[PDB]
């Protein structure tokens, strides 16, 4: 988790937020995926959120469902994702790496064993989309034992008890949910300034906004509101989808978009 | 926190995105309060009796058990309005949605019976209803698609995945996760996140309660065993629940064996799968070695689901209920047998439970036993499917 | 001679070839004796309750009568096993055939509900059954053909004449006239030669008897009117019979108006035909000026018959019951209205009776009235027919 | 009715029975029908049984159903049948003519009016297929008022009360039913000697056997049994059907069959 702290302490000394892209690992193939991710970082990604292909991504809209399906068509499995992750870490020693997991992939071969493997490959945090704070105990405990930040969602319908649990249990960064629904660039995000303040009051981990971020305006808005950054998964995967037969122009279109996005955070 | 325990031993829980936890807690509170409200219970009872037609008959089959010491009764949920047991709990959940102030309904369906039930209840009680159905099931259960449409409901074919029940379920929840302030998700079986397994059982327990009262009146004793097919588990837990503390009464749940367990094309995760976390619950799953949820298979759309409700996993684990499987071919022979020898055309789902009771009889025909089969629905929706099979054979 | 009067005033009689008179007298004697046999009545009651599911619900529609002083209840014969009221009297006639020692059954059918009922009752009670169906009705009511076939019955498509109900009836009787020592002709409606009109009424009177008991319990008074569709007349006489001596209760029978009485394409001989002798009875007939029996027409196969039972002709003649007609389009709108606003999919036959009760409400919406509609069956058999119409409009 | 009595009193003085053919009037057209009937009489018919096309001949099998349909296709109506009958009577002053009716055609415009018209055209008897003795009162009374013999069926399942009513009420001839079922040459006919004797005991009108007579052997059998004759409707209409396009060979095939049938009665 110590990579996130190091990041935020240097982002703030430079008066900017973080721009964290999301992609599916192995979308549309293992080796094009890696060059997507290297291109996101060189274009200016401050950290990464990385999804492992899952058979039923119930928090994800069609864009990322299709990302998942593309990786399955590529034959991409969890075990191959973890070899990918090791190569990304070995290339990028300071970039924080978070995983977007679904509970079954974490529980499949043992909760502790999953987090043991994350630590082995250099992952910094894990967000498990279908595990609320109420069912989080074994996930958060295994994460902390292997030095992995457990990422908790602060939703827009958060009451006060939620804020204070998220604040105490979370490490790395607090996930600021933009809206209800599933992932998608289609549905754009209610203003979230108030939750941000309460989170700071209770020593929460720093806050990134996600779900629906698609344009540079959205990104500057969130850092304007005192949040630490923004996450964009779709509108990034759609660039991937757009250019399935155009790998070269895929990466250039990505690079363009990213510090187009990153600059908005300065 | 919750008012009620979300787990049955190790199985169950609330594995949904954080965004949906207020919706689940709201529903749980509404349920707990309604179960204490004599005015909600009177309204529920009113709909069940005067609208759905409860209590349902308990029919003694005389022809199919001839030459054996088995006495077989059928709990006639096929006579309920809508044609299956699904109707019972949908009336209760519709009253809960109205108690909460909700105005829209979301539901998933495979055999289309739950969709039909959700659509008829929404039409009766003034709710706007939308149903997700797998495009394969649109086809094999097509009588129910237009029934739904006739009743003012919006029907959404699901081409994702296997295009069967589980794919409908995923779209349902995705949708609820962005509609819940106004819509109530009317989950159709005793599975999913808490409180659904508990609510669905309490809103179906009249199956077992009536069966108990009827067999005591007709036979003067409890049954040796009650037998039900197990998709997600609603009709079987509705039959089982009132017998759980009668420890002499066997509780037998029948999973679809599909083409044969050994083929991998089945819907029996309780006995042949492995515990996993999916659709908001920790429960037996059919899944790959590396944790991908597998596709299930049954001739019956209503059983073609790759998990099972958490209370059945728990009753199995402690030995209180026993679970078995019945293949497509066995279920087909039981369908034919009931048609020709009792003049009842059963749902292919229920035919799985019938088929196991007939096996219990045939294997040990001098054993004295009193069995009740939960006849979960009628088979009008299945006659075309069955036609095309029997004609391809003879 | 006979034990019972074969006529209702001038209508009725036994107009069959001499060869069939011993068969009719035998059936009459068997009936009279069975009606005095408490053991036959107990067995009949047993089947009706435990097998068919009686008593049926009486459902109060709240949505469709909103903004009016009409209270409308539906007698839910659609919930009976088989899906219509036909099942009631078939259980009684099957017991009579067995009382006589018969072993085969012949029956005619249009909407296929009576054929389905005859096939299921024969399968339950161990009788060999053969059903004649008009090839047009094979088509427009095709869900019921395979139901029949599934239950071990032989189904014979009738291409003669209009290829509808009346053509099935003619083949049925032709066949009985050469099978009667062994087969019992299980006539499906309250028409035909004596004793059928009497027997069919007594074996359906539980419709009206229960309705009377249920409305008194729910409303504390008799209904202002009971309303039923009239094919041959079985469900309407079953509803009417127990009210005939309650002279405050209106008895309203609804004939199919088809495309409009003025078109000649209808099934309303009671009001728009002329008395004739056909199908063993003297009754209103649709016929040519020179006495040829005319072809009838209804959107509903079950009403598409060019005569009517003799008791309805008599109740009309003395003013005790009133008969009206409802066109295809009116019956279709009533079908849609019940689906969308009460979540019940009614038979197109019953929809004619619903449509007239809705007219009674709409024409005089400040008139206080308590109406019961005989919901003679469910509309699963009609959904394809209705689909193809609604799609050709929008 | 006095034509039947005159016949039987001369048939018996010649030690033979009667051969009575049946056809539908106007099958397959008005004017071919008349030459069928003239050909039956010249071939040796002792009397005629003549059907009036009816929309629902429920005592008739497919042969005669098709006869009925052929006459409808010809546009043949009851009113045209009665003009046919008048021409047959005006050609054949001593041949007894019986009609096979269904009740609705008799009742349609008045029972008395129907029998009044039969008398006007010279019909000798009327058999109404769907009227048993129990419903026969108005039919038999109108028949007797217009000098028409009411023909009653003596069935093989006749009990004693039936025999004595048929015997008392009937005129002209008593109809000896061969079997149950509907008309047809397909189903051949139990021996009927006993009923014949009881009928004679009670002064019944003389007995003719019908339903299923198709071959000369059948005809001699019935007169052998002491009956007065036999009726054959189908196997005669099938000769008509066989030669729809062959009118010339229709009549020759009929003529051949008929006193082939008539001779068997000598
Ligand atoms: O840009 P979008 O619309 O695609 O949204 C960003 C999604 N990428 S992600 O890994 O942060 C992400 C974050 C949380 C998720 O589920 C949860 F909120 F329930 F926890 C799912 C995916
Ligand atoms: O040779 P087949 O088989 O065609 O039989 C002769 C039929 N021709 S008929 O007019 O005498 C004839 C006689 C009686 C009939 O019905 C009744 F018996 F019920 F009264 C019908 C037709
Ligand atoms: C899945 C569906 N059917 C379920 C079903 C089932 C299996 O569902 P439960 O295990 O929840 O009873 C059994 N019997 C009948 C007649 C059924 O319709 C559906 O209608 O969507
Ligand atoms: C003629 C048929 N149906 C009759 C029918 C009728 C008309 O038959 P009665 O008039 O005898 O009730 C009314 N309602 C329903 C549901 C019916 O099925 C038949 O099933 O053969
Ligand atoms: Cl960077
Ligand atoms: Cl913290
Ligand atoms: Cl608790
Ligand atoms: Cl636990
Ligand atoms: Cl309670
Ligand atoms: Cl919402
Ligand atoms: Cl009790
Ligand atoms: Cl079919
Ligand atoms: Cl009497
Ligand atoms: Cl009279
Ligand atoms: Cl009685
Ligand atoms: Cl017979
Ligand atoms: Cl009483
Ligand atoms: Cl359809
Ligand atoms: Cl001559
Ligand atoms: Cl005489
Ligand atoms: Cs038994
Ligand atoms: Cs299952
Ligand atoms: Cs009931
Ligand atoms: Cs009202
Ligand atoms: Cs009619």
């Amino acid at each position: 988790m110590e990579r996130y702290e190091n990041l935020f302490a240097q982002l703030n000394d430079r008066r900017e937020g973080a721009f964290v892209p999301f992609v599916t690992l192995g979308d549309p193939g293992i080796e094009q995926s890696l060059k997507i991710i290297d291109t996101l970082i060189d274009a200016g990604a401050d950290a990464l959120e990385l999804g492992v292909p899952f058979s039923d991504p119930l928090a994800d809209g069609p864009t990322i469902q299709n990302a998942n399906l593309r990786a399955f068509a590529a034959g991409v499995t969890p075990a191959q994702c973890f070899e990918m992750l090791a190569l990304i870490r070995e290339k990028h020693p300071t970039i924080p790496i978070g995983l977007l997991m679904y509970a079954n992939l974490v529980f499949n071969n043992g909760i502790d064993a999953f987090y043991a493997r994350c630590e082995q490959v250099g992952v910094d945090s894990v967000l498990v989309a279908d595990v609320p704070v109420e069912e989080s105990a074994p996930f958060r405990q295994a994460a902390l034992r292997h030095n992995i930040a457990p990422i908790f969602i602060c939703p827009p319908n958060a009451d006060d008890d939620l804020l204070r649990q998220v604040a105490s249990y979370g490490r790395g960064y607090t996930y600021l949910l933009s809206r209800s629904g599933v992932t998608g660039a289609e549905n754009r995000g209610l203003p979230l300034h108030h939750l941000i303040e309460k989170l700071k009051e209770y020593h929460a981990a720093p806050a990134l906004q996600g779900f629906g971020i698609s344009s540079p305006e959205q990104v500057s808005a969130a850092v304007r509101a005192g949040a630490a950054g923004a996450i964009s998964g779709s509108a990034i995967v759609k660039i991937i989808e757009k250019n399935l037969a155009s790998p070269k122009q895929m990466l250039a279109e990505l690079r363009s978009f990213v510090s187009a996005m990153k600059a908005a955070s300065r | 926190t919750t008012l009620l325990n979300p787990y049955f031993g190790e199985f169950g829980g609330m594995y949904v995105p954080q965004i949906l936890m207020p919706a689940l807690n709201q529903l749980e509170e509404a349920f707990v309060s309604a179960q204490k409200d004599p005015e909600f219970q009177a309204q529920f009872a009113d709909l069940l009796k005067n609208y759905a037609g409860r209590p349902t008959a308990l029919t003694k089959c005389q022809n199919i058990t001839a030459g054996t010491r088995t006495t077989l009764y059928l709990k006639r949920e096929d006579l309920l309005h809508g044609g299956a047991h699904k109707t019972n709990q949908v009336l209760g959940q519709a009253l809960l949605a109205k108690r909460m102030g909700k105005s829209e309904i979301i539901a998933e369906t495979g055999a289309g019976q739950h969709g039909v039930a959700s659509a008829l209840a929404s039409a009766l009680l003034g709710l706007k209803c939308r149903i997700y159905m797998g495009a394969k099931d649109v086809e094999r259960q097509s009588p129910n698609v237009f029934r739904m449409r006739l009743m003012g409901a919006e029907v959404i074919p699901v081409h994702s995945g296997s295009a069967t029940l589980t794919d409908a379920c995923n779209e349902a929840l995705r949708d609820w996760s962005g509609s819940y302030e106004t819509a109530h998700y009317m989950l159709g079986t005793a599975a999913g996140p808490h409180p659904y397994p508990t609510i669905v059982r309490e809103f179906q327990r009249m199956i077992g309660e009536e069966t108990k009262a009827q067999i005591l009146d007709k036979e003067g004793r409890l049954p040796d065993a009650v037998i039900a097919c197990v998709g997600g588990g609603s009709n079987a837990i509705g039959m089982f629940a009132d017998f759980i503390n009668d420890t002499s009464v066997g509780l037998i749940g029948v999973e679809p064996g599909g083409h044969g367990i050994e083929t991998g094309e089945h819907g029996a995760p309780l006995k042949h799968g492995r515990v996993g976390i999916y659709f908001g619950m920790k429960a037996p799953m059919m899944q790959t070695a590396d944790g991908q949820i597998e596709e299930s298979y049954s001739i019956s759309a209503g059983l073609d689901f790759p998990s099972v409700g958490p209370q059945h996993a728990y009753l199995n684990s402690i030995g209180r209920a026993d679970y078995v499987s019945i293949t497509d071919d066995e279920a087909l022979e039981a369908f034919k047998t009931l048609c020709r020898h009792e003049g009842i055309i059963p749902a292919l789902e229920s035919s799985h439970a019938l088929a196991h009771a007939l096996k219990m009889m045939r294997e040990q025909p001098e054993k004295e036993q009193l069995l009740v089969v939960n006849l979960s629905g009628r088979g009008d929706k299945d006659i075309f499917t069955v036609h095309d099979i029997l004609k391809a054979r003879g």
